[PDB]
RNA sequence: UCCCCCGUGCCCAUAGCGGCGUGGAACCACCCGUUCCCAUUCCGAACACGGAAGUGAAACGCGCCAGCGCCGAUGGUACUGGGCGGGCGACCGCCUGGGAGAGUAGGUCGGUGCGGGGGA
RNA sequence: CGCCUCCUAAAAGGUAACGGAGGCGCCCAAAGGUCCCCUCAGGCGGGACGGAAAUCCGCCGGAGAGCGCAAGGGUAGAAGG
RNA sequence: CUGACUGGGGCCUGUAGAGCACUGAUAGGGCUAGGGGGCCCACCAGCCUACCAAACCCUGUCAAACUCCGAAGGGUCCCAG
């Protein structure tokens, strides 16, 4: 982890539920994360959203 | 395939010329042309420009064939080189259109260097290959003064099947490469 | 050339014990046979000195054979300079490799010459710092064959 | 690349063309064309592309040119170096070769001022 | 003096000095030879005291073969201090020498100016040697 | 020294080996297609078939069809049934793939 | 060839200034040249141009001979 | 059962480099083509497809050669488990069991399983 | 002053000193997954600008290149592109 | 009855010793890319080195953090006392 390598979460874009925690260089990467994760709730993968930590 | 004035020449006149000059004992002894590789290194459009392009269309004129980019493998800073920067063009001409390029050059590009007076005999291979290099693009009859945008060379690899610089030479020469000496 | 050598067999002394006895250690082989030797070690001083690997010695064994041998190998103990082991190649016709001296009409005191046994010189002359010259340039007289790459200095 | 290995530039007469080749000055330019019947005044531009080679092989033909006129002029300065002549001498230490003084100018000769330090007073 | 010009690490662990000597044992060069009898760390000043002296004494003729190198850094700390804080710094360099070691050869010269010269550089060194001539056992290794 | 032609054979022949099943090894000449069954913990060949054995002749991809299904016919006679596709140095395409999905339609099962 | 990244090479004829003509293919269907290889000096056999000299300088220096025999 | 070829293993250079000789009926390759499938950061070179006029030139297969590479004894030595001595030491020696590396002689231009095509 | 690599370490593991030398407190959205393909460094000869070294061609080349960064191990029958 | 220790058998190891194939060090000689040295040249060459300068070749060596090698032993498992 760094200033320019932050810790995010992964939020299920369809429930809500924040899901995984990870990393990105937002320098490298401004953008917000969208990865296709299983929920857990949803019991099926979806989008997930990158949100603050 | 199809007819080009060279290709025919090289079986009618060329191929018996070089059985009665060496002894060839199987037809495929005989030199053959194998591919025609044409090198821009240019570098000059390292950052400075995409000029790549105008260079590659120009090259796609003379050549009938796409080039395609090459990239630096080691990162230079004399050369201002980082590595992977596109810093030339490399197209293999083979078959009719290695023929039809190589008709043109003998026909009419060698002949429009100006001062030109022959061929190096000195620069073959080695093994039976040939190296030559050119200072203008224009010296190609697809490529006009009004098209160009700046004076860009080339190097030209011309490989055999010879297996000696002395069989090579025979057949070059044979085909209508004026060897200065 | 040439010079002779008593030689005894042995089998199971140990060579402790026969060089405390005052003789030394030593192997008889070619292509065709290997046998543990030992000659007396004052009676091989004398010889090796003059006959010194270039020149041939035969092992008189005491089966009445003469086996005609060049000197191949000579370990010696490095504390006191003293040999304690010695190689004898049994010569026969086959071509063999061997160290042949030089005498000039100087790096090289002798060269390694591929000959047959019958064919063994004393001599190969030379001829006339700092200069040299190398073995492609050399004599070579009958049945002799520069043995190595005539890259070298002599 | 027309005339000779030149090209010679459109727009302008064919006269003044011409003498955008090395080894044709404006007597020369005034013969070519009438030894071929092409008026003086033609735009480069506005000539037959059977007065181009007309026009081509007298001056290509006549007089050696561009690359060859060079290789002749080096080929005599080259000469009166090699026998060690006077002007052979001056060609070589790049100092004029026709008379001329050096003592001041001679800078078309000599190049750029190379300013050094001089004498000085006494105070 | 001799020492290595560029060495991979400064320092090494002191030797053992277990051993007769590993090669070297046998006249190369020249004609007579200095043998060594006793193990011992040959100093680089050792060396070049033992060299100048047969320089001295075949006066500029003859030739000189040294067949031992000082490659081994030796370390001294500097003086009154106390154990510990690390490794003394580098003052000098040694060469392993073994007994049967040849460590200087002759040539060029009479058998009575090697003699002489050998018996001079021996006693510059910090051991017995004995002083040997080219045999036949030297040349068949 | 090795080709490319050497290295990707070995690398694809190394995966299949790892999972331990039967290798149905092809081989494409430019006239004919050879295909046989190896256990390579023993060694030995178990089944095999070919254009040349069959003498069939005509369309390579519909003659490379048709060994597969020879192969196949064979091979569930001595209980062969589960096998790995073992293309060796070539893309699953063509001929090979025609072989491919010839052993299938006859009831291999890869 | 791939598709759409060439330019179609069409038969071609190029014209010299020394009236030649040349059956070729190419991306231009025509093009005309001032100069071929059936007519550079260098191709064209000796072709001595402007220049029969060599040189005749120096030693051909002669007219004259005007000083007494 | 034996010979040749093709495919696929195993030993992991005694199997390699190089030099030479040899093979096309079959098999393999190159080859003939680039419509079709598919393919080139460009190129039918590769990958791929459809073919069968030619050639064993390249590749490959099989042989012969020890120049290089690779393998390599026997004998002797170093060292050493255990047992004993010696020297102020640095270090050395004996008994018993074990025993290299280098080098010498020498060997090697592969050997073998399974299947398929062909042959006698 | 915690962590990693090598040695010391006496051919299993472990093994000390204020013993001999280095490194880490990150990074990567691909530098991750899988499928398909490709094979380096360097030597020599050849080639406009072009050099010791840019890009191109031939030959040789078992890995001495590369694998983000220390070191060691590993590795092209890939972990490298 | 499984123990210490011991017999036999398999596997694991990188020390002693040795070696120089890799990483470095290294003595003598030969052949030698970059020169100094320099009768000297720059008109464009050169040319000669009883001197240093990679690679290679021959002779000769050194290494805890070098290894193409490599013991005695040591460890561990099985059977037996
Ligand atoms: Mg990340
Ligand atoms: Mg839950
Ligand atoms: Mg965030
Ligand atoms: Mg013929
Ligand atoms: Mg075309
Ligand atoms: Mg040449
Ligand atoms: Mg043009
Ligand atoms: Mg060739
Ligand atoms: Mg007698
Ligand atoms: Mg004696
Ligand atoms: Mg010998
Ligand atoms: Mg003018
Ligand atoms: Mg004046
Ligand atoms: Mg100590
Ligand atoms: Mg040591
Ligand atoms: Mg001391
Ligand atoms: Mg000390
Ligand atoms: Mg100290
Ligand atoms: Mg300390
Ligand atoms: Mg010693
Ligand atoms: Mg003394
Ligand atoms: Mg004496
Ligand atoms: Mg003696
Ligand atoms: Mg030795
Ligand atoms: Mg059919
Ligand atoms: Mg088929
Ligand atoms: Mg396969
Ligand atoms: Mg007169
Ligand atoms: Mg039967
Ligand atoms: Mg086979
Ligand atoms: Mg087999
Ligand atoms: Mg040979
Ligand atoms: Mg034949
Ligand atoms: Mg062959
Ligand atoms: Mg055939
Ligand atoms: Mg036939
Ligand atoms: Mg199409
Ligand atoms: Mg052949
Ligand atoms: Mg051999
Ligand atoms: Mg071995
Ligand atoms: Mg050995
Ligand atoms: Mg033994
Ligand atoms: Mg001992
Ligand atoms: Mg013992
Ligand atoms: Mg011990
Ligand atoms: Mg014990
Ligand atoms: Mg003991
Ligand atoms: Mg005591
Ligand atoms: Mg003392
Ligand atoms: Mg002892
Ligand atoms: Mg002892
Ligand atoms: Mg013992
Ligand atoms: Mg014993
Ligand atoms: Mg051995
Ligand atoms: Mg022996
Ligand atoms: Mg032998
Ligand atoms: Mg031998
Ligand atoms: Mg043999
Ligand atoms: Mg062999
Ligand atoms: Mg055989
Ligand atoms: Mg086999
Ligand atoms: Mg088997
Ligand atoms: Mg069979
Ligand atoms: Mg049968
Ligand atoms: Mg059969
Ligand atoms: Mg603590
Ligand atoms: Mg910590
Ligand atoms: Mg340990
Ligand atoms: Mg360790
Ligand atoms: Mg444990
Ligand atoms: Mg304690
Ligand atoms: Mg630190
Ligand atoms: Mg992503
Ligand atoms: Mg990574
Ligand atoms: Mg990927
Ligand atoms: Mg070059
Ligand atoms: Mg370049
Ligand atoms: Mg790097
Ligand atoms: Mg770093
Ligand atoms: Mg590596
Ligand atoms: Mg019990
Ligand atoms: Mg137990
Ligand atoms: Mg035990
Ligand atoms: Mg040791
Ligand atoms: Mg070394
Ligand atoms: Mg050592
Ligand atoms: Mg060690
Ligand atoms: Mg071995
Ligand atoms: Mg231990
Ligand atoms: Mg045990
Ligand atoms: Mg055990
Ligand atoms: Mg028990
Ligand atoms: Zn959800
Ligand atoms: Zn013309």
């Amino acid at each position: 982890a760094s200033e320019v390598r932050i810790k995010l979460l992964l939020e299920c874009t369809e429930c809500k539920r924040r899901n995984y925690a990870t990393e990105k260089n937002k320098r490298n990467t401004p953008n917000k994360l969208e990865l296709r994760k299983y929920c857990p709730w949803c019991r099926k993968h979806t989008v997930h959203r990158e949100v603050k930590i | 395939p199809l007819d080009v004035a060279l290709k025919r020449k090289y079986y009618e006149e060329v191929r018996p010329e070089l059985i009665r000059r060496f002894g060839y004992q199987n037809v495929w002894e005989v030199p053959r042309l194998e591919k025609v590789v044409i090198n821009q290194g240019l570098g000059e459009a390292k950052e400075d420009a995409r000029i790549l392009e105008k260079a590659a269309q120009e090259l796609a004129l003379i050549t009938g064939q796409k080039p395609a980019v090459t990239r630096a493998k080691k990162s230079i800073s004399n050369f201002k080189l980082r590595k992977g920067m596109p810093i030339g063009l490399r197209v293999t001409l083979r078959r009719d259109r290695m023929w039809i390029f190589l008709e043109k050059l003998l026909n009419v590009a060698l002949p429009r260097i100006r001062d030109f007076r022959g061929l190096n005999p000195n620069s073959f291979d080695g093994r039976g290959n040939y190296n030559l290099g050119l200072r203008e693009q224009l010296i190609f009859p697809e490529i006009t003064y009004d098209m160009v945008d700046a004076l860009r060379g080339m190097d030209i690899a011309v490989v055999t099947t010879a297996e000696t610089d002395e069989e090579a030479r025979a057949l070059l020469e044979l085909l209508g490469f004026p060897f200065r000496k | 050339m040439e010079y002779r050598l008593k030689a005894y067999y042995r089998e199971g002394e140990k060579p402790s014990a026969l060089r405390r006895a005052g003789k030394l250690p030593g192997v008889m082989y070619n292509r065709h046979l290997n046998r543990k030797v030992y000659v007396d070690l004052v009676e091989f001083d004398k010889v090796f000195r003059q006959a010194s690997i270039h020149h041939v010695i035969v092992l008189e064994l005491p089966d009445g054979q003469s086996l005609p041998t060049l000197v191949r190998q000579v370990n010696l103990d490095k504390r006191r300079r003293r040999p304690e082991h010695v190689d004898f190649f049994v010569l026969s016709d086959e071509p063999v490799e061997m160290y042949v001296p030089l005498r000039f009409v100087e790096i090289h005191r002798d060269i390694l010459v591929k000959v047959s046994p019958r064919n063994i010189p004393e001599f190969i002359e030379v001829d006339v710092i700092g200069d040299s010259l190398h073995a492609s340039d050399l004599k070579l007289p009958p049945g002799v064959e520069l043995a190595v790459s005539p890259e070298e200095t002599i | 690349a027309r005339i000779a290995g030149v090209e010679i530039p459109r727009n302008k007469r064919v006269d003044v063309a011409l003498t955008y080749i090395y080894g044709i000055g404006k007597a020369r330019a005034k013969e070519a064309l009438e030894k071929t019947g092409i008026n003086p005044a033609t735009r480069v531009k506005d000539l037959t592309e059977a007065e181009v080679v007309r026009l081509r092989e007298y001056v290509e033909n006549t007089w050696k040119l561009e690359g060859e006129l060079r290789a002749e002029v080096a080929a005599n300065i080259k000469r009166l170096m090699d026998i060690g002549c006077y002007r052979g001498l001056r060609h070589r230490r790049g100092l004029p070769v026709r008379g001329q003084r050096t003592r001041t100018n001679a800078r078309t000769r000599k190049g750029p001022r190379k300013t050094v330090a001089g004498k000085k007073k006494a105070p | 003096m001799l020492m290595p010009r560029r060495m991979k690490y400064r320092k090494q662990q002191r030797g053992r000095l277990k051993g007769a000597t590993k090669g070297g044992d046998y006249v190369a060069f020249g004609d007579y030879g200095l043998v060594a009898l006793e193990p011992a760390w040959i100093t680089a000043q050792q060396i070049e005291a033992a060299r100048v002296a047969m320089v001295r004494h075949f006066r500029r003729g003859g030739k000189i073969f040294i067949r031992i190198f000082p490659d081994k850094p030796y370390t001294k700390k500097p003086l009154e201090v106390r154990m510990g804080k690390g490794k003394g710094n580098v003052e000098g360099y040694v060469a392993v020498v073994k007994p049967g070691r040849v460590m200087f050869e002759v040539a060029g010269v009479t058998e009575e100016q090697a003699m002489e010269a050998l018996r001079i550089a021996g006693h510059k060194l910090p051991i017995k040697t004995k002083i040997v001539r080219r045999d036949a056992y030297d040349e068949a290794q | 020294r090795l080709t490319a032609y050497e290295r990707r054979k070995f690398r694809v022949r190394n995966r299949i080996k790892r999972t331990g099943r039967l290798r149905l090894s092809v081989f494409r000449s430019l006239k004919h297609i050879y295909a046989q069954i190896i256990d390579d913990e023993k060694g030995v060949t178990l089944v095999s078939a070919s254009s040349l054995a069959l003498k069939l002749k005509g369309n390579k991809t519909e003659v490379a069809r048709q060994v597969g299904r020879a192969l196949a016919e064979k091979a569930l006679a001595l209980g062969i049934k589960q096998v790995a596709f073992d293309r060796g140095p070539y893309k699953y395409h063509g001929r090979v793939k025609a072989l491919a999905e010839g052993a299938r339609e006859g009831g291999l099962e890869f | 060839m791939k598709e759409g990244i060439h330019p179609k090479l069409v038969p071609a004829r190029i014209i010299c200034g020394c009236g030649n003509v040349i059956e070729t293919y190419s991306t231009k269907p025509e093009i005309y040249v001032e100069v071929c290889s059936k007519c550079h000096p260098f191709y064209t056999g000796q072709q001595r141009f402007v220049d029969t000299e060599g040189r005749v300088e120096r030693f051909q220096r002669r007219y004259g001979d005007s000083y007494r025999k």
